[PDB]
């Protein structure tokens, strides 16, 4: 039966779909922490770099 | 270019259904890399959701698809597709995409290629060996949009088809996956997408 082909798509979209705006989201959350109580530009950095691992590390995880 | 073979001895539909989708939303924008991702990581993981849909399409039509209706696997007459992995046949649809899946399949359960733990690289040829994976999973929406339309529409999925479609060709395209030439049982269908 196509019932769980069609399941899958309609759900698929909209999962898509958060899941970018939740990785858009924790970015956000992190900027403004940051900016907020004044950190250096180069420990932006650092800790940004460690959300992108961190995002990616965590993508690695769906697919396992 | 020898598991891909164009007939160029024929002489050249209701696919434009293509209006027909879900909540695909900016769909551009969400293929796209993220900041500070890694391409190798994001080819896998859609790869691996492409692969999935792709897998649950096929199982929808199986039964349309048999050896009488489709004694070589093709995307409509003007394109034959002969099976090989270099580890061709000239075969029929369903035994072309028994052997693909299992591929496929073999690729992603292989944690040299498809790594599963933090910290352990991709391999260097990763990109070559996604190429390939995605390159062939293209035609069994070319097979299935040519020889199968019929079915899907029966099975009233043919939203759900160009969705999946419509996805894995933005994704393709966006970091140039498929050789234009090979997209060409489809190019039609994927100008009308754009
Ligand atoms: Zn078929």
């Amino acid at each position: 039966s196509p019932q769980a082909f069609k399941f899958f798509m309609e759900q698929h979209v909209e999962n898509v779909l958060k899941s970018h705006q939740q990785r858009l989201h924790r970015k956000k959350q992190l900027e403004n922490e940051m900016m907020r109580v004044g950190l250096s530009q180069d420990a932006q950095d650092q800790m940004r770099k460690m959300l992108c691992q961190k995002e990616s590390n965590y993508i690695r995880l769906k697919r396992a | 270019s020898k598991t891909f073979k164009p007939k160029k001895n024929i002489p050249e539909e209701l696919l434009k259904h293509a209006e027909a989708t879900l909540g695909s939303g900016n769909l551009r924008q969400a293929v796209m890399l993220p900041e500070g991702e890694d391409l190798n990581e994001w080819i896998a993981v859609n790869t691996v959701d492409f692969f999935n849909q792709i897998n649950m399409l096929y199982g929808t039509i199986t039964e349309f698809c048999t050896e009488a209706s489709c004694p070589v696997m093709s995307a409509g007459p003007r394109y034959e597709y002969h099976w090989a992995d270099g580890t061709p046949i000239k075969c029929s649809a369903p035994k072309y995409i028994d052997y693909l899946m299992t591929w496929v399949q073999d690729q992603l359960d292989d944690e040299t290629l498809f790594p599963s733990k933090i910290g352990v690289p991709f391999p260097k040829n990763f990109m070559s060996v996604a190429k390939t994976i995605l390159k062939r999973l293209f035609r069994v929406y070319a097979h299935i949009y040519h020889q199968h339309f019929d079915s899907v529409m029966q099975l009233q999925e043919e939203a759900h088809l160009n969705t999946s479609f419509k996805h894995f060709i933005f994704f393709v395209q966006e970091f140039n996956l498929i050789d234009r030439r090979e997209l060409a049982p489809l190019q039609e269908l994927i100008e009308k997408l754009g």
